[PDB]
RNA sequence: GCCUAACGAGCCUGGUGAUAGCUGGUUGUCCGAGAAAGAAUUUUAGUUCAACCUUAAAAAUACCCCAAAAACCCUAAAUUCCA
RNA sequence: UCGGAGUACAAAAAACCCUCCGAGUGAUUUUAAUCUAGACAAACCAGUCAAAAUAACCAUAACAUCACUUAUUGAUCCAAAAUUUUGAUCAACGGAACAAGUUACCCUAGGGAUAACAGCGCAAUCCUGUUCUAGAGUUCCUAUCGACAAUAGGGUUUACGACCU
């Protein structure tokens, strides 16, 4: 007829893990395909604006400010036209590290 | 999320309309 | 897949699994990545070393291939120098 | 144009009286396809305070509202996701005033 | 299968039937007539 | 659905209608400290400091220290109103702050900043160190007194011992000299101790030199109840801290349990806990100076350790926990070949029966 | 506008060949690759055509 | 869609007079509860049907005893359409280890314990 | 058209137990558990996987799941994850 | 065949010969490597990310960038390459290496899983009555009609469905 390709299957795009899940590292929290959740503390970014944990953890969802990049011109225009009581909120995902980075061993007793 | 207490802490849309007689 | 010989009244294998697969003596088999060596220009370094590695089959496949291969390519293989002979044992199995 | 019950269809003001207008108007709301009436704001406001009575004064315990909003007998397995809403006054497109 | 809204009335389902039966109102009834009370 | 806010919303002050006759800020500048100043208030939602350890929010500290100096305000003020207007005055600063070409007396601008706002810096440093954490554990103090510890390396060499500085045993092998200011009215307390390299007891500290009944200035003439100890922290375990604490105290203090023997060679005597020695020497003493250092292993250490302390050097390492693996399956899907090489046990070919 | 496939092998001596789309109506092709069997910042010039 | 329904909390603030129309302590709660089974779990949901298998209530009239914590009363506010529920009732108190094979249950709500004496 | 009562190409024998995703049938008793469809396919009259299910064997967590958490102009019934 | 929006309102998936946008590529230089944890998605084949470590440039980044950026693409085998690559509106796009019409001279195995006739469901269409009065009727809505509209009934025509054969 008139309406041709319509017939895409889902990206599944979601969220993976959510609050109060321990991933370790390399474990994608999340996939996207516009900035929904933004990553914090222990949170990559991949090309495709995927969120992976860079340390292992507990998941945790934080509503936090936004400071853009200075050298991103759309949201620095948004900021300055921002009135003076305006902050920007975004949630973002963060990593709680449980494991210790590590343990004074002894080796040898010289 | 809509039923968290915490809905629409990222609305900005409204705070800036950026689309004489 | 010929299950009763007219000749020898045995069991036949068919050729295409032994060109294009490997079995190790643990049950798994190996294979290559479909696609590997079309145009190459076209995709990303990530997706090229994807195609470029080697992967297992899982066990539906296995039980395919072990069904319609003889257990003649089941035995053990000792080979001279051969780089999969670390690769023939299965180690810390937990099932 | 959609219309749904209880919207006004044809506001009209002046210097006269309830009777004429209401007299001249109730032809045309027999004439619409939904049913409609010639009302007033004294007219609307003693309906909606009778209905507030009645529905105040209701003698049995069990009423539509209660029932669905507490979900007893399983009720809303036959019952729609819009009736805890409509409070079984609205059926479809149809508006029975007296079922509270 | 019928639509959500319909114009012959959409019989309703038995159950709902009887919880319309069951709610429908009850005027209070006063145990002398005041007309010709007193 | 929808749920009430549990408190104020962030932008629901200002109005949505009418926004350009609302002022706007157009620094990117003026926006960031707009959002740092925010971002440290107590939200009622999950923040990021409430997950990633804001140390317990609020903490009521325990003040043990002396009273500050009393200083009349508003003559203070007075006097430097006039002084920064003869500053001001001259024209030859002028020229030289439009020319760029001015200096600063750094060693006054020090001595200064010791006199007035240096006890406070310091104070904040020792919070940042963890001296507090492990030395009273609830208590914090401001260092009103200077404290000015140097080590001789020979003649003509002198290493300072600044809050935070890092010194070598090499350095650190002979006793330091202190200096402080005080009337010859007064008695001090000087306890050098090593936070970090007991072997047995983590929850406890060594003593390295302590001092008691310091008359004055005078550091020498009082006496010592523990002799000077060169420091000996581990090999793989460096940078432990080493905290000079100078007490005040008012009567003459005598003490037979917490005396120590010239030789002094045995780490079990030699094992200490600040938290039951103020306890123990509440009434009198109370915490005016602090000077503290970081110290790792060199050479100087093995000779410690060998003609000393009579033991062996204990070497330590600084290993780190083994990956993560998942279960290994029994027929891996799309997994590399090396899948089989993130569970051996060893690069070992092993032939069972053969 | 139509493209061409143009196959670039390198100039420090070693065999080392990778493939380029570029447009018809360029000069010859000459860049700066990177070269692992030299491990060297190199410089590919244009020698075969292979597909348009 | 059909889904699960979400209760009000106003469903089970209890008004004063409902203390004495159903006989129950306004001020002491009860301690457990006697549950039993009226209707079937046929043309009902399968949550309820794992619902109701959880709670023991496969046969029907029959009771069973359950606590009155609210872990339960979850479930018990899930199922209530499906179940009468009453409070246990213990005149002589709770049966000690001489009393466990003469106890009964008496249709009213009762537990007694000294049943059939000779 | 006719070629021995059926000719858009005779009849017999052999290949021949032709081949049929198509139709029909499939023979004693009792007991246990027990399934209505996601993806490909000259494929939707069928096959091959996945999800279910059956007989055995290893284990340990499995359903219900309070908070807390899942987006930006408005958005209901309610969903996911866990004590 | 592939992607975006609604249907599919809030984790994921979700169809129609459902309503709309597109894609089968262009431009530029930063010409964008090797190896390997751990994960997303998925029947399979495929597609996606990616921490640490190594080679060359700041001795501080390298995900090539932009066009709604999401789609801009094709599996074996085989041919040409010569050390390492490419080759298909295989567009019926999970692709047979290459094969058109007509049969009312037709045949066979099946299907009421599927049409033409009948039956049946609905009443778009058709036919009836009543409600509403502006208007025609020399004045006068209803002697005879009655536009724009409302309610209800019948199952005669065609259409729709494909439930019995
Ligand atoms: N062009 C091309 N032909 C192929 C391929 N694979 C098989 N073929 C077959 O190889 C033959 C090539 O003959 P051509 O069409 O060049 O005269 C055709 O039968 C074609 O179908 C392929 O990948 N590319
Ligand atoms: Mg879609
Ligand atoms: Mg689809
Ligand atoms: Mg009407
Ligand atoms: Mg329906
Ligand atoms: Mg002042
Ligand atoms: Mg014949
Ligand atoms: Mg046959
Ligand atoms: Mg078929
Ligand atoms: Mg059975
Ligand atoms: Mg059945
Ligand atoms: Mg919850
Ligand atoms: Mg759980
Ligand atoms: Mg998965
Ligand atoms: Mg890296
Ligand atoms: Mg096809
Ligand atoms: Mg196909
Ligand atoms: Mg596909
Ligand atoms: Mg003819
Ligand atoms: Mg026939
Ligand atoms: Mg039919
Ligand atoms: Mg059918
Ligand atoms: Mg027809
Ligand atoms: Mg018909
Ligand atoms: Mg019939
Ligand atoms: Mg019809
Ligand atoms: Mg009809
Ligand atoms: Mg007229
Ligand atoms: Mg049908």
């Amino acid at each position: 007829s008139k309406n041709l390709g319509g017939k895409s299957p889902g990206k599944r795009f979601g969220i993976k893990k959510m609050e109060g899940h321990y991933v370790h590292a390399g474990n994608i929290l999340a996939t996207q395909r516009h900035f929904r959740w933004h990553p914090g503390a222990h949170v990559g970014l991949g090309k495709n604006k995927c969120l992976y944990a860079l340390e292992e953890g507990v998941v945790r969802y934080t509503k936090e400010v936004y400071v853009p990049n200075p050298s991103n011109s759309e949201a620095v225009d948004l900021v300055t036209r921002l009135p003076q009581g305006a902050v920007l909120y975004k949630t973002f995902v963060h990593v709680v590290p449980a494991k210790p980075e590590g343990t004074f061993k002894l080796v040898a007793m010289l | 999320y809509r039923s968290k207490p915490t809905h629409g802490i990222g609305r900005y849309k409204h705070l800036v309309k950026a689309q004489v007689r | 897949v010929t299950y009763f010989s007219s000749r020898k009244g045995k069991r036949k294998t068919v050729k295409a699994v032994i060109y294009r697969f490997l079995r190790l003596h643990s049950g798994l088999w190996l294979r290559r990545k479909a696609g590997y060596k079309k145009k190459l220009w076209k995709k990303t370094a990530a997706r090229k070393r994807r195609l470029r590695e080697f992967v297992f089959c899982n066990k539906t496949q296995s039980k395919l291939l072990d069904k319609m291969t003889t257990s003649f390519w089941k035995r053990r293989n000792w080979y001279a120098d051969d780089p999969y002979q670390k690769y023939q044992d299965r180690t810390n199995l937990k099932v | 144009t959609p219309v749904k019950a209880g919207r006004l269809i044809v506001e009209m003001g002046g210097r006269c009286e309830f009777k004429e207008v209401q007299g001249f108007l109730d032809l045309v709301a027999h004439k619409l396809p939904f049913p409609a009436k010639a009302v007033s704001r004294e007219t609307l406001e003693k309906m909606r305070k009778d209905q507030e009575e009645r529905e105040r004064n209701n003698q049995n315990p069990w009423t539509f509202e209660r029932i669905a909003t507490a979900n007893m007998l399983g009720i809303r397995k036959v019952l729609s996701p819009y009736d805890l809403t409509h409070k079984g006054r609205y059926w479809g497109k149809f508006y029975t005033p007296e079922r509270v | 299968g019928s639509k959500a809204v319909t114009r012959h009335r959409r019989v309703m389902h038995f159950e709902r039937q009887k919880l319309m039966a069951v709610t429908e109102y009850i005027p209070p009834k006063p145990t002398i007539n005041p007309r010709c009370l007193p | 659905r929808r749920a009430a806010p549990l408190g104020p919303m962030p932008n629901e002050d200002i109005d949505v209608s009418d926004l350009e006759r609302l002022k706007k800020y157009r620094s990117f500048d003026r926006y960031r400290r707009r959002a740092e100043q925010e971002a440290r208030k107590p939200h009622w939602w999950r923040t990021y400091r409430e997950h990633f350890g804001e140390e317990s929010g609020p903490k009521d500290r325990v003040d043990i220290g002396l009273p500050p100096p009393k200083v009349s305000r508003t003559q203070q003020l007075l006097e430097r109103k006039q002084a920064l207007r003869e500053l001001r005055a001259n024209v030859e600063e002028e020229r030289a702050a439009r020319l760029q070409t001015a200096r600063i007396p750094l060693e006054a601008v020090r001595a200064e900043w010791e006199r007035t706002c240096g006890p406070y810096h310091k104070q904040r440093l020792a919070e940042y160190c963890g001296l507090y954490r492990d030395l009273f554990h609830g208590a914090t103090f401001v260092p009103r007194v200077p404290l000015h510890v140097a080590y001789a390396v020979g003649e003509d060499d002198l290493m300072p011992v600044y809050h935070g500085n890092e010194v070598t045993p090499t350095e650190a092998a002979q006793a330091p000299e202190v200096t402080y200011e005080a009337d010859e009215g007064s008695l001090w307390t000087l306890l050098l101790t090593n936070l970090d390299g007991h072997l047995l007891e983590p929850d406890a500290e060594y003593v390295h030199w302590l001092v008691t009944n310091i008359p004055g200035n005078r550091v020498t003439e009082g006496q010592e109840t523990c002799p000077y100890l060169p420091p000996f922290p581990a090999r793989g375990s460096g940078f432990h801290r080493f905290a000079f604490l100078l007490f005040k105290q008012d009567k003459r203090i005598d003490f037979s349990g917490d005396t120590r023997p010239s030789p002094c060679y045995q780490l079990a005597q030699r094992t200490f806990h600040t938290f039951d020695f103020y306890k123990k020497h509440q009434d009198a003493m109370t915490p005016a100076g602090l000077a503290f250092f970081q110290c790792r292993w060199d050479d100087s250490v093995t000779r410690v350790f060998h003609q000393l302390l009579d033991m062996r050097e204990p070497v330590f390492e600084f290993v780190r926990p083994p990956p993560y693996h998942p279960k290994q399956k029994r027929f891996p899907h799309r997994q590399p070949l090396r899948y089989l090489d993130r569970y051996r046990d060893s690069h070992e070919p092993t032939y069972g029966i053969y | 506008s139509k493209t061409i496939l143009v196959k670039m092998m390198s100039q420090a001596g070693t065999g080392f060949s990778f493939n380029t789309k570029r447009s018809r109506l360029r000069e010859k092709l000459t860049l700066l690759h990177y070269d692992p069997v030299v491990k060297k910042k190199v410089l590919f010039v244009e020698q075969k055509k292979i597909r348009s | 869609k059909f889904t699960r329904s979400r209760i009000p909390d106003k469903v089970f603030q209890p008004s004063p007079e409902d203390h004495e129309k159903y006989g129950g302590d306004p001020q002491y709660p009860h301690k457990l509860h006697i549950v039993t089974r009226i209707k079937s779990t046929k043309r009902r949901p399968y949550w309820e049907k794992d619902i109701i298998k959880m709670l023991g209530l496969e046969k029907a009239h029959t009771p069973q005893v359950h606590k009155n914590i609210p872990s339960v009363n979850a479930k018990l506010k899930v199922v209530k359409h499906l179940i009468r529920i009453k409070p246990l009732k213990l005149p002589q108190g709770l049966p000690t280890e001489e009393d466990m094979a003469n106890t009964c249950l008496k249709s009213n709500g009762e537990l007694v314990v000294r049943w059939l004496l000779n």
